[PDB]
């Protein structure tokens, strides 16, 4: 089967698109809000945990808002639903690295770069971790690196379309 | 909608244990910090321990590890108990519920409901009941002197019930012997001092004394 | 622990003034996770104020939390006369213990009021059990403050005095007082003049009233 | 720079004129998005006026203005416009832009509004206003100034020069069978004050170049 | 704060799992012994390993504890994952359960003794439902071992149990494939 | 074509109480293309809720949608000073393209205040012109609903008098009326008598106000 | 679900990617390396067998060498990491082939195009069989065809951004 919950996040926004993290989605931070170009890749890629996570809490936003609440809480919903919000094959490759010593990841922590002053961000990508040690950033440096590579080539594929 | 009452032993002789139990009810026995907090007038508010159904349990380290708070979640009632206590440990002492608002303690909220508070005096001393001495007198005044008792409470009234205005009872004192003295007075018209009587009605239930003295207008 | 510093200790005003109380902490607070108490006489204290700044239910616009760090402050405008009692400051953002102010008392103030002064002698009944006690009423004077000096034959007394003043009345905000002198049989008849001086803002001069043992 | 639609545009014109209502898109794609126009005639409710898709390939009017408005957008200009042709003087009203997308990803929404637009449709002439006292005839006494047979709105009526703004009601206008605008502006004050204190309204009338000012006094 | 090729500044987020509380169930870990899985702001269900038995009986009366229908419905669909999940069950007897009132009351005997151990199938699957923190709990081929006696599953109150790993839902919506598989034919 | 109609027309409510508005549609409609949207008078509408149920950046959270089919609700929980405005709901799909509601405004409720009652004569200048304009001014009553009655010497009056009411005022919440008979100098002085009657559920006893002309 | 199982190969390489199939994974043949940009399309393509068996053997080499024999012989994990691993529908499409007397791949036989001076190649396509006769080369000849038209297009496309 295949994912297939759209991202509905557009109202009164610059360009239509992106997805806004509130402050209630995030452990002490502040709202943080990605854009199109990024979050448009979660319609396709099918091994970003980030964009698992993305449908996980729109969802439940859409399902609280949209549905009367139970008296009992009950899970028959997301019972019925995982499957077109998660890839339960992604985290079986996060747990079958587990089981083998390889770093993984455990859904809760994500970076990205920002641009200093155009603000622009990428897709957050899944922190590691291996027997609750999270890896270090120099552990996995040349990923920052070819990430911001593709900032900038994505910033000049934009330059080139913007005439 | 929640509704803590707290009860137990207010009379404690020094070196031997206080032992308190809060009673909760109309609400859950679970999601929140059973907590105690005791106040003195002297030295204000202290905050004594917090015994949570998660297991968690921290008490104030200025009770040195002679305190202890016990959940019982059968009974909806949680209990403190004081070892070796002292006089400084005479106190009002209060029943709490802080309302727990997430699975990690993300967020936090600070106790919201109180009990009605349990008055608890530390002494040696001995029950007694008091003693009446009446108060002997434009619009003069008049009372009474309720002297030498154990413990507090004690209550008066003046001509059961009917008079309430113009009437003081002040709170009660500690003399050196560890007995309490009280005064009550209540000021009224002199052109009616012969006419209309007054009785002052005192009651101590903790000795089940109850002493009704008159005016004694020499 | 977290030392809560609140001032100031008694604070006067009428109703409809504004007060401004302060609680300083000696550590920073954390996530502001500062409470405010409001604790009327033989009640229980009452939530009011919880986060530094969020109202709780039923507390009405006046109350105003602000504050952050170790500066924290809570502001009543339009001051009702329900708004008068003992504000605490509680803070719950740090490890055991969770710790209180010492809290800040909002009296009424209304026009200055004398002390009436009575004078009682023992009773007889209490003469007969051997220890006597004179009692001196301070009745219905604001401010709160007043010296009673307990003189025998113009004799100034120390260390056998005891005084009790009720909390403030709530038609006229005025507060009374009864000091008790308690003396041996011995000592009360060796001497016959009995006096209760009263010092208070209301007096010119001190007044003075006293009593001669077997009038 | 912030997501907004500026208007340009509006103004008064006499009965079959034409106004051309123009709204350009300022810090948002303008061409990813639906535009709106909507109207408040005075007195009554919100009203659709006409809207066109993003790519300007379907436009649609409100019944009431078939054949008279056209709208139209240039998206490399970031730009809407409304041709109002034909007036009628029921088209009187304050003019809104508002900008939507109509996709199955997202409800329907006016999220973004320009600033309002005044219409007005009259065969008046615009006309400075004539200034009659209201007279006051224990406790405190009512004074005021009738505005009345100006055109266009508005007026500014304050009273002694600026300094008096205590109880002071100027209450809006109502548009006579004439064509022309009438309004009051009242004031209380104490009794006693009626022969110490000089009471002078200042109406200014903007459009037709008209500062009154008039003593209001007892009897 | 890292910056790379200048302009770009590496910047972390971390996910409040917390706020998906009342759409699925959200596992964490108290200590070493104690895990929980919750459900909602009121119920939730705590696993527990322990050397401490709870039941001294061989029954498992689901089909009197279905008819009478009195425990909570979500706790025992979880109940139900977790057990379908196990890889190669085959000792009815060393599950044990109580539903009396409509309680949940589950125990697994660890101790029915690698590989071939009924301890390893409920081991895995308690991995594998308590995910966010439970390497902390143990220490060849996936197979796992234990010198705990017995894994109990209890309903429990909502509280603030998750003290060593934050709440997370990953550990029981990845668990939902492994229902009915690897089980054996009976 | 498909209609709004919203209810209450107005909503009466004081500061912290729940604020309940209501839109019926005319047929059944989705969901998906509901919408409220605030008023106030010195600018432009703003989106409260969309989608029905979905709440648009920067509402501030009191406000929510519900509804279904026919009936639709916003819903304000703690009604606050600035909450206080017109509200519309809205419809996208039929005919109109956009419909909206009448529009519901939300009013601060507050004790009964009466109206105190001023009447103003002619000027002499307005005489000298041709025209005469009688002013009839109620100040300060709540609620709004004020009936004004014209008699002149003792004669009801109707289809030559407009009224005009000032929006509520910020501190005291009153409200404010003028009415205007417009006569000609000619009927001016036919009669003698002049008198605007007020009714407000304020008063004991309708009040009447007169003149006579000098 | 959908595959998620990275191939992890770049040591020693001269630029990271691509998978070499050692000996011990072919029939009777020396090692076959295959490049980047070739193996790059098994983390999207969802059709490609052998693709699927390139995660297949990958596994089977991360499993034995990062976890411990069992003394008996468990299949217990490759039950759980199966999805992640191959497309199940994708074998499906072949039995319902097989099925319907369509050729159809039973995953054992592959052809790739190999330049004959730069040595580069294709990513390898399934040789398909029907009643246990294997297709002969002529059958799906301009299927070759276009592959050779694919690798020169991106030989094209190397040169241009080799610049
Ligand atoms: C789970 O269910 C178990 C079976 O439940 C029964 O059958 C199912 C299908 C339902 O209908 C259910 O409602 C039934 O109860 C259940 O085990 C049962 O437990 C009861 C005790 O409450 C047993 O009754 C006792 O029976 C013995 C004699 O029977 C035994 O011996 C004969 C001969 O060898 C065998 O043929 C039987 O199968 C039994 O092995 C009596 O001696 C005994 O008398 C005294 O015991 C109790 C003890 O406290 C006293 O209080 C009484 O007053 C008696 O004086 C009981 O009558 C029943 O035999 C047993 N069945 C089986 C098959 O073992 C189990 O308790 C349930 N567990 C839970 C947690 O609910
Ligand atoms: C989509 O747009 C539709 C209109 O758009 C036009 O038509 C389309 C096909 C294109 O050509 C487009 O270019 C046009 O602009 C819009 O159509 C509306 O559909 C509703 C039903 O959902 C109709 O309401 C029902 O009408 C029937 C018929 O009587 C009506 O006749 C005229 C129109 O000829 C109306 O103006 C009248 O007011 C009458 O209402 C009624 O019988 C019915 O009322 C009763 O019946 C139902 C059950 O049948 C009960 O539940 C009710 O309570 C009543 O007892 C409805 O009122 C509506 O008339 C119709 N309008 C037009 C102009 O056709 C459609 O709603 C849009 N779809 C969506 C999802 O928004
Ligand atoms: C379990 O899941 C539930 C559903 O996701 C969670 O419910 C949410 O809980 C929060 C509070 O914890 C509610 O917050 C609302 O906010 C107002 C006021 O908030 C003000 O502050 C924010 C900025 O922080 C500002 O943006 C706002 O505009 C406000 O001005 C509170 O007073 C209310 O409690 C109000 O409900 C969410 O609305 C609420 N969502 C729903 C759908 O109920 C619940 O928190 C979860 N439980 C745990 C433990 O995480
Ligand atoms: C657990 O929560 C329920 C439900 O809370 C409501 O739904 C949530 C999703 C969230 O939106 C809350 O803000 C809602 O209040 C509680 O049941 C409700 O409690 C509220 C008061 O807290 C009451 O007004 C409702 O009538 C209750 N019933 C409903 C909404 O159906 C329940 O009390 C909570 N349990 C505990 C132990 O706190
Ligand atoms: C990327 O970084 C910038 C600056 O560090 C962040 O912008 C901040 O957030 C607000 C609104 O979210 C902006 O208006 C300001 O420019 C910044 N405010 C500050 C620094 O106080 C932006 O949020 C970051 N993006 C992400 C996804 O983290
Ligand atoms: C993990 O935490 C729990 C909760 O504090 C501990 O459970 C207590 O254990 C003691 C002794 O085993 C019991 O007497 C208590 O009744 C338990 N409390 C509860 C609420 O169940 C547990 O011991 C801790 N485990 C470890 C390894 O420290
Ligand atoms: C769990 O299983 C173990 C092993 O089957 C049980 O242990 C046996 O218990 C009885 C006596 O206690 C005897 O059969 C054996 O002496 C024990 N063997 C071992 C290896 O311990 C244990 O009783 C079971 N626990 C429960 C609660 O049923
Ligand atoms: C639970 O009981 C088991 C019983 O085997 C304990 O494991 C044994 O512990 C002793 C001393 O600690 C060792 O000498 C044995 O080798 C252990 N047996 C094993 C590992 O199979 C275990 O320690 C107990 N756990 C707790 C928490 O008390
Ligand atoms: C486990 O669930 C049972 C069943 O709901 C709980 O016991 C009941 O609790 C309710 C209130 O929550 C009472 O009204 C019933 O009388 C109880 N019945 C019985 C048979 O006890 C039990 O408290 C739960 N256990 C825990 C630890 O939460
Ligand atoms: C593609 O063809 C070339 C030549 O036919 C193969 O290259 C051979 O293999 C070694 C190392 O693998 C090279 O160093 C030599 O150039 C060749 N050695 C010979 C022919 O003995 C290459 O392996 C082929 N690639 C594949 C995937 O089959
Ligand atoms: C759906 O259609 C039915 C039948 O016309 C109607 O009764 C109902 O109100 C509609 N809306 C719903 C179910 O939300």
């Amino acid at each position: 089967g295949t994912f297939t919950w759209t991202l509905s996040d557009s109202e009164g926004k610059d360009t239509p698109g992106g997805y806004c993290l509130t402050r209630w989605m995030l452990i002490e931070a502040e709202l943080k809000c990605f854009g199109n170009t990024a979050v448009a890749k979660c319609n396709e890629k099918h091994d970003e945990e980030f964009c698992d996570m993305l449908r996980l809490f729109d969802f439940n936003k859409q399902a609280i808002q949209r549905l009367k609440a139970p008296a009992q809480t009950s899970i028959q919903l997301i019972n019925k639903a995982v499957n077109a919000l998660i890839n339960d094959q992604l985290c079986m490759k996060n747990h079958l690295r587990d089981i083998m010593g390889i770093p993984y990841c455990n859904y809760s922590k994500y970076w990205y770069l920002n641009h200093t002053t155009t603000g622009r961000t990428s897709l957050p990508k899944c922190w590691l971790v291996s027997n609750g040690s999270y890896l270090n950033e120099t552990h996995f440096s040349d990923d920052i690196e070819q990430q911001a590579d593709n900032m900038i080539t994505e910033m000049l594929q934009k330059e080139y379309m913007e005439r | 909608q929640v509704q803590l009452q707290e009860s137990g032993a207010g009379l404690v002789k020094p070196s031997e244990t206080l032992s308190l139990s809060c009673a909760v009810s109309g609400g859950p026995f679970s999601g929140a910090y059973w907590t105690w907090i005791r106040q003195t007038p002297g030295k204000g508010l202290e905050w004594i321990g917090e015994a949570g159904r998660s297991g968690t349990t921290n008490y104030n380290p200025s009770l040195k590890s002679r305190v202890t708070i016990s959940l019982d979640t059968s009974k909806s009632q949680f209990s403190l108990k004081l070892t070796s206590v002292t006089a400084a440990d005479t106190a009002v002492y209060f029943c709490g519920r802080r309302q727990i608002m997430s699975l990690s303690n993300l967020y936090k909220r600070p106790v919201d409901s109180w009990g009605r508070g349990t008055p608890v005096i530390v002494s040696s001393a001995s029950t007694k009941g008091p003693s009446v001495f009446p108060l002997a007198p434009g619009t003069a005044a008049l009372g009474c002197l309720v002297k030498d008792y154990f413990p507090e409470p004690v209550t008066v009234s003046w001509n059961s019930g009917a008079l309430t205005s113009g009437v003081h009872t002040f709170p009660a004192v500690l003399q050196s012997s560890g007995l309490y003295s009280l005064s009550s007075v209540v000021t009224v018209p002199s052109s009616s001092l012969g006419t209309q009587t007054y009785i002052c009605n005192v009651n101590h239930k903790p000795s089940n004394t109850k002493v009704d003295k008159r005016v004694e207008p020499k | 622990e977290i030392v809560l510093t609140q001032s100031p200790g008694t604070l006067s005003l009428s109703p409809g003034e504004r007060a401004t109380l302060s609680c300083r902490a000696s550590q920073s607070v954390t996530k502001n996770y500062l409470a405010w108490y409001q604790q009327k006489p033989g009640q229980a204290p009452t939530l009011v104020i919880y986060d530094a700044s969020t109202r709780a239910s039923g507390i009405p616009d006046r109350f105003i939390g602000s504050g952050s760090g170790t500066d924290f402050t809570l502001t009543i405008s339009r001051l009702e006369p329900e708004d008068f009692a003992v504000y605490y400051c509680h803070q719950y953002g740090s490890s055991p213990p969770y710790t209180f102010g010492r809290g800040t008392k909002l009296e009424i103030k209304r026009t200055v009021a004398a002390p009436s002064v009575f004078i009682f002698p023992p009773s007889d009944e209490q003469l007969k059990s051997g220890t006597a006690s004179v009692v001196c009423l301070l009745n219905n004077f604001y401010p709160r403050e007043a010296k009673v000096q307990w003189k025998v034959d113009n004799a100034l007394q120390s260390g056998n005095s005891q005084e009790s003043v009720t909390e403030q009345d709530s038609k006229d905000s005025t507060y009374s007082l009864s000091s008790t002198l308690t003396l041996s049989k011995a000592d009360y008849e060796k001497h016959k003049v009995y006096a209760c001086e009263v010092t208070h803002q209301g007096l010119s001069s001190p007044v003075t009233k006293s009593f001669n043992r077997g009038e | 720079d912030e997501v907004q639609l500026v208007q340009s545009g509006g103004g008064l014109v006499r009965p079959g004129g034409s106004l051309r209502l123009s709204c350009a898109a300022a810090g948002f794609t303008f061409k990813s998005y639906s535009m709106n126009w909507v109207r408040q005639a005075p007195g009554r409710g919100l009203e659709w006026v006409s809207s066109i898709t993003s790519g300007g390939s379907k436009t649609y009017y409100a019944d009431v203005v078939k054949g008279r408005f056209t709208v139209s957008r240039d998206n490399a200009k970031q730009s809407l416009y409304l041709q109002m042709n034909s007036l009628r003087a029921e088209d009187t009203a304050i003019y809104f832009c508002a900008r939507s997308l109509h996709s199955t990803s997202q409800p329907s929404y006016m999220d973004v509004w320009g600033r309002k637009i005044t219409v007005i449709v009259s065969s008046a002439s615009t006309k400075g206003p004539s200034v009659f006292p209201l007279a006051p005839s224990g406790g405190t006494a009512a004074l005021g100034c009738l505005v009345k047979d100006y055109f266009p709105e508005p007026v500014t009526v304050s009273w002694n020069s600026g300094a008096l703004t205590s109880g002071v009601h100027t209450f809006p206008a109502v548009l006579q069978s004439s064509g022309l605008y009438s309004l009051s502006s009242v004031v209380t004050v104490p009794s006693s004050s009626l022969g110490t204190q000089t009471y002078i309204c200042n109406v200014n009338h903007k459009p037709s170049n008209t500062k009154v000012d008039k003593r209001v006094e007892p009897k | 704060t890292s910056l790379y090729k200048g302009v770009y500044e590496l910047q972390t987020l971390e996910l409040n799992m917390e706020t998906l509380n009342m759409t699925m169930p959200l596992s964490c870990t108290k200590n070493n012994s104690h895990h929980y899985i919750m459900v909602g702001n009121e119920t939730g269900l705590e696993l527990t390993l322990t050397n401490t038995s709870i039941i001294n009986h061989k029954f498992c009366n689901l089909s009197d504890a279905h008819k009478k229908n009195l425990y909570d419905h979500a706790l025992m669909s979880i109940i139900s994952t977790f057990h379908l999940s196990i890889p190669n069950f085959n000792q009815y007897e060393a599950m044990s359960c109580d539903f009396n009132g409509g309680k949940i009351s589950v125990q697994y005997n660890l101790s029915h003794s690698h590989c071939g151990t009924v301890a390893n199938g409920v081991l895995q699957t308690f991995m594998r439902m308590a995910w966010g923190g439970s390497y902390i709990a143990l220490d060849n081929w996936d197979c796992i071992m234990t010198s705990y006696q017995y894994l109990i599953i209890q309903n429990t109150t909502w509280e603030d149990h998750c003290q060593f790993s934050r709440p997370s839902p990953i550990g029981y919506l990845c668990l939902l494939s492994q229902r009915t598989r690897d089980i054996y034919i009976s």
